[PDB]
């Protein structure tokens, strides 16, 4: 019998196939790991926005040619479809006073459909205001967070740049075989203006704040040659990120 | 140990709640773990003196009485606890008292004899055990007012524990002491007066080794009166500090034991020989104790000995001999100071801990001698008989315990605490501590009190001043720090998210002891060298585990006992294998195991009651292990593991190595008594399935691609997995999807033969595929097929 | 680095995680899709006849010119862009939110936040020993009771 | 410091119950922390129960393993989990998470 | 298993990383550099279970 009674022990056992998550969802995970043991709590905002929060609040204001720079979809002179998750940034303040320290991951819209472009998209806001931060521990974060969530492989770039809501702003640019320098996230102190119309004082607190591109730390990071795979949602392509 | 309230508040009387008391020592450092009334809850029970105890007997064994409270008109009781004397001043329940067990004193007569009213007895009043029954006071009580307040009975007794340090809380003193502090108030201790001798220069007492006994008085009492009474004030102390009341004598070196933190004994001066010889003991020299028994005594244990014979242990203990008895008259009190390092091995050793032993082996204060012989000495006279001697002191400037001076710097205690406490209120609560402190500028010198045996470094010193300024009001900050991440690897799989998996697929986690059975886990690993647990909780608890298999079985058959077998569990843990080549004896290893058993799914409409077999548990960790971490690279080659089926049992691969077992459990061991039904069984060895891929994004190819069914006969002899892994490699660029979807076998196909139907899927990224080149591929594999193995066409 | 308080977070045992749920769904072998919040209306009235959209003024393109009353058009939209692909047998979740036009909401939507899924096509695909049986109601029943708070509840779940 | 540790600690037992007192930052002894405390929690079945021990490092300890007392201090705690989860969860006899009954577990799903 | 991933959780969050240690352990480690030592009620108070004179 226990000869008798043998059987093949390699064929395939039962199961359903495992499930995995999408890349972007698992970039989103990444970060927030890095940045829940720095203390820093989740923050949701609708997607559905007005011309307050997207905008006027961060210090656009209305004359800006950023509102057509982010390519923006209205529905009126007022509600407008998130066009970054800088929302949340005023949204928070403006509910508590510091020693706030948050992310706040959500789903932007623009209008614009390429390579390296989409309609929809991701983004990861991060800010902190407390007395004490500064421009040192903006780059000092950022660097140990890349650092983390490339591992070291990849060839970035810290640099100057402009947002109407922080300064001094800086952007890091990322080169992943192409190309080739993709933008990746983008940053600054939090623009005095934005500190006031928010009611936080900025001769007492300061702070920086961050937005980072999910789909394009999730290209670079797998290599996936095309930002706009991310929502064809083709079994094939979700399925090697298992 | 065990102090009641008033005494203590004899010492020291905070004006506070009992409650609040309590709550106090507590957050000294001391968690008192008990508060107890001292006796059971009543009224209308009164001293009285029994001026007439007529007969009876009319009733044989009961006693008719004249007794007399205060309010006149003289009362008449019956009793029959047979030592009801004649003159006894004693405690009367009255005719509408009521006592514990709450009955209710009524008037009726007893035997045709005077009706009420109850004489009472320590017993029936909440104090418990009984001595011969009746109770007897002292003469001159208040001839009329309540044995509560007479005999003090608004009173708890207070259970605490005290931590090894600071050993100067073991006496009632020490704990008043520490009560005192807190409340700011002094500590009103008895006046103590010295005895003056009155007999013989006496006693040739030499110490051979002092180091273990600087300090050692003696005082001879000669001819006391053995059986006194020990009066009810100490028989109630005593009593009420968990001290059976014993004897006498025996009785005065508790009361000062507990009273002061000094352990006495007494002897027998008429059978200890040429003088005393305070000395360690020769190697094997034996020692009969107050217990019937001897003990072999190891070169480092000093011992209380005569002239030529030991007597009893150092600090520890008596002897079946040397101590007090029926025909003793003359006394020898020691009251001594030991070290306690040459103290404290040596009682549980033997497995005695007595009340000296554990005084002693924590410090008992080295300035205390002297006093606790004039309170011994008053004591022993006043109670029994006899008189004084001289107080035999022979000390050692040397060894005696060396208090040293510590220095606090006001930073030091600043940067520990993290909350300023003023100056001028540290230097207090170190002086009311004990201390003679000198201020000194941004610093503080403090000398150790003789009584205070932990402190010793600054940081000791800071302890105190936290102490009592009340942690209550040290305030809460929350620390700052950098905010560093610390270094991720996306690589790297967590067991929690394993065993998230795992009990996603119907599986309870189980924790199962690390030690067990060793007579069990042999018929399960067959005499496989265990690592030998000696003296444990138990002897079916007393191997380490080189499985979790032992603990998962273990745990099946428990349950299968509480009626319920259908089981799934897993567990996490190490496993502890001898190894001479391990850091110490054992590799310990972190593993993943379970168990399933019995029917696949429990009663449903719409699922077959099929029971469990090797396919449900490869499936299962076929789950976890990959598509979790790799997958494709690993293998289930057949292998027998002693205690599981060799023809349904497998080792699991990984590129290479062995990375573990899984199995039905083997017949005879199902049977050995463990329980009903075939069951399953796994282990992994975690760390070598701990990581897992991280992907790169692979181009995608939208030309649709071509699926190819091949029919592949083979001998039984040959895995299909290999069939399978055999053709993606002969893949190349490419075979994209390789499936097992049947296994036919008997009519239609050589017998001992079998056939496998595979279906091949071709796909590729540049062009798509021709209908020639699709047929070419195939051919490449099935040829491939019958390089090894053989070849293939029905089923 | 920032030099900073180490303060808590205020944490709450009774809260159900997201990411707990979809690896309940993972573990139940769906895979997670992230579709466009904007579908197209000629079809999503196909699926929620009448009741309807937010529409979009100059938007990217018609087909992606209402914004979602639901996941399941974008839900939809995926087991077809796949099926023409040409692997049938789909099984997939998403969370996002959704777009009611509500009065009584801030601005004139009611973004709720949604869990949804298709499966279809068979049971256990393919296999040597598993029943080729094709996908039905108490499969989908059943993930959802695993999904459904024998992860919180559960119990007072009516179907 | 040691407001560092109760702080830190508070935040923790605000945390770990939901605000289920009763607690005690109380006194205690570990030869490895001076000063050292425990907590201590009742939630009754009746007394209270040890659920940590803590301290400020013993400058024994530190200088013992390489690091300088009169440079750096630190805090460090023991925690009993099966009793922290007794507590919790208001299970009785503890002696019973090792038992491993199905029906037991069952009601931690 | 609740209890520690909770608490793990919590104090992920404040930086906490986690470590770990070999269950059979030394003299040295147990009690020894922690400040104990050989003669110190700790060691049978701490009701210990010994394999030998150090493990
Ligand atoms: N599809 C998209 N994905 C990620 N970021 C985008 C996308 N479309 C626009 N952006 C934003 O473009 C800004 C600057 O990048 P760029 O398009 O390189 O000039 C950043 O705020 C990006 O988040
Ligand atoms: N893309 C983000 C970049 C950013 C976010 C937050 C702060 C600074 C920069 C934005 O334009 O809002
Ligand atoms: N083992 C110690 C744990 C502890 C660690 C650190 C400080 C204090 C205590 C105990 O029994 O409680």
């Amino acid at each position: 019998r226990l000869a008798a009674e043998t059987i093949d022990v390699s064929l395939p056992g039962r199961r359903i196939e495992n499930g995995g998550l999408h890349p972007v969802t698992r970039t989103i995970d990444r970060i927030e790991s890095f940045f829940g043991e720095l203390g820093f709590t989740v923050a949701t905002g609708p997607e559905i926005e007005d011309d307050y929060h997207n905008f006027d609040a961060l210090n656009i204001p209305g004359h800006h040619p950023a509102r057509a720079d982010h390519d923006t979809f209205w529905f009126d002179t007022t509600r407008l479809l998130r066009t970054q998750t800088s929302g949340v940034q005023i949204r928070t303040m403006k509910a508590q006073q510091p020693p706030i320290r948050i992310i706040a991951p959500g789903r932007v819209y623009r209008n614009d459909y390429d390579q390296t472009h989409t309609p929809m998209f991701h983004q990861m806001e991060g800010l902190i205001v407390d007395t004490n931060i500064s421009f040192t521990n903006l780059k000092g974060t950022l660097h140990d967070f890349l650092r983390n969530f490339f591992e070291e492989d990849l060839q970035i770039r810290f640099r100057p740049s402009y947002f109407p809501f922080t300064e001094p702003s800086a952007e890091v640019d990322v080169m992943g075989k192409n190309g080739k320098w993709l933008e990746v996230l983008g940053c600054g102190m939090v623009h005095p203006n934005v500190l006031r119309n928010v009611g936080i004082d900025p001769e007492v607190y300061s702070g920086f704040a961050f937005g980072m591109g999910m789909e394009r730390l999730t290209m670079l990071r797998y290599g996936v040659t095309d930002l706009r795979s991310f929502f064809e949602n083709d079994l094939r392509f979700l399925k090697q990120f298992k | 140990m065990k102090f009641s309230e008033l005494w203590l508040r004899e010492w020291v009387n905070p004006a506070i709640d009992s409650d609040a008391l309590a709550n106090q020592i507590t957050m000294a450092g001391l968690e008192v773990d008990g508060v107890e009334p001292v006796a059971g809850s009543f009224h209308g029970v009164v001293v009285g003196e029994v001026v007439e105890c007529a007969q009876h007997p009319n009733a044989d064994k009961l006693r008719v009485t004249k007794v007399n409270v205060g309010g006149d008109r003289l009362l008449d009781i019956v009793c029959g606890a047979p030592n009801c004397r004649q003159g006894l001043r004693v405690a009367v329940a009255t005719i509408g008292a009521v006592l514990p067990g709450d009955f209710k004193i009524k008037a009726a007569k007893l035997r045709g004899e005077p009706s009420e009213g109850m004489l009472c007895s320590f017993s029936e009043l909440g104090i418990s055990d009984d001595h011969s029954g009746i109770i007897e006071l002292p003469a001159d009580a208040p001839i009329g007012t309540d044995i509560r307040e007479y005999l003090k009975l608004d009173d708890n007794t207070i259970e605490i524990s005290v931590t090894p340090n600071r050993a100067d809380c073991l006496g009632i003193i020490g704990v008043a002491r520490d009560v005192a502090v807190l409340n700011q108030l002094p500590l009103v201790q008895p006046e103590i007066v010295p005895v003056g001798a009155t007999i013989d220069d006496t006693l040739p007492i030499t110490v051979e080794a002092p180091e273990a006994c600087p300090r050692y008085l003696g005082r001879v009492v000669k001819g006391i009166n053995v059986k006194a009474p020990t009066p009810l004030w100490m028989k109630e102390k005593l009593r009420r500090c968990g001290i059976r009341s014993i004897d006498a004598v025996v009785d005065v070196t508790n009361y000062v034991l507990l009273e002061l933190g000094q352990p006495m004994h007494a002897f027998d001066k008429d059978r200890i020989e040429g003088g005393i010889v305070v000395r360690m003991a020769k190697e094997g020299e034996t020692l009969v104790l107050l217990d019937g028994t001897e003990a072999k005594l190891n070169a480092d244990t000093l011992v209380i000995a005569d002239h030529n014979k030991a007597l009893a242990m150092g600090g520890i203990f008596g002897g079946e001999h040397s101590g007090v008895n029926d025909e003793t008259q003359n006394v020898l009190l020691e009251c001594a100071f030991f070290s306690p390092l040459s103290i404290t091995g040596r009682a549980r050793r033997h497995g005695l801990h007595t009340d000296a032993s554990h005084r002693y082996e924590r410090g008992v204060d080295p300035a205390l001698q002297h006093k606790a012989m004039e309170r011994a000495t008053r004591l022993l006279i006043d109670i029994c008989g006899g008189e004084a001697g001289p107080v035999i002191d022979i000390t050692n400037e040397a060894t005696l315990p060396k208090r040293a001076t510590i220095t606090l710097r006001r930073s030091k205690l600043d940067r520990l605490i993290g909350h300023h406490i003023a100056d001028e209120q540290v230097t207090d609560i170190l002086r009311r501590l004990g201390c003679e402190v000198t201020e000194g500028k941004d610093e503080w010198q403090a000398v150790a009190p003789s009584w205070r045996f932990d402190m010793e470094i600054e940081e000791d010193l800071v302890e105190e001043v936290a102490r009592v300024y009340g942690y209550n009001n040290i305030p809460d900050e929350p620390v700052q720090a950098s905010l560093i991440m610390g270094t991720h690897r996306e690589a790297d799989l967590s067991l929690k998210r394993v065993k998230t998996l795992l009990n996603d697929k119907g599986y309870q986690e189980v924790i199962t002891y690390s030690f067990v059975d060793p007579k069990v886990q042999q018929m399960i690993h067959p005499g496989v060298e265990a690592l030998l647990l000696p003296s444990p909780i138990s002897v079916e608890m007393s191997a380490m585990r080189l499985s979790l298999w032992t603990g998962l079985l273990a745990t099946v058959v428990y349950n299968q006992n509480r009626q319920q077998n259908r089981v799934r569990i897993f567990e996490s843990g190490l496993r502890f294998v001898p190894d001479t080549q391990a850091p110490l004896g054992i590799r310990q290893d972190l593993m993943l195991a379970g168990v399933i058993c019995g029917n696949r799914y429990e009663e449903h409409w719409n699922l077959a009651k099929e029971t469990v077999d090797f396919y449900d548990l490869k499936g299962d960790l076929e789950s976890v292990l990959d598509l979790t971490g790799k997958l494709n690279e690993v293998e289930f080659r057949a292998e027998a593991n002693p205690a599981l089926h060799p023809g349904q049992s497998a080792a699991i691969y990984l590129k290479g190595e062995r990375i573990g077992f899984v199995g039905v459990v083997h017949p005879e061991l199902e049977r050995k008594l463990d329980l009903n039904g075939r069951t399953l069984v796994f282990e992994l060895e975690w760390n070598k399935l701990a990581d897992r891929v991280v992907p790169q994004a692979r181009e995608i190819s939208r030309f649709p691609a071509n699926r190819r069914d091949i029919a592949v006969v083979v001998a039984e002899n040959v895995p299909a997995a290999d069939i399978l892994s055999e053709c993606k490699k002969v893949g190349v660029n490419q075979v994209v999807g390789v499936n097992l979807f049947d296994v036919y076998r008997g009519k239609g196909v050589a017998e001992g033969y079998k056939s496998l139907a595979i279906s091949l899927i071709l796909q590729d990224t540049s062009r798509t595929l021709e209908e020639e080149e699709i047929a070419a591929t195939v051919a490449k594999c099935v040829e491939a097929l019958k390089e090894r193995f053989q070849a293939s066409l029905r089923d």
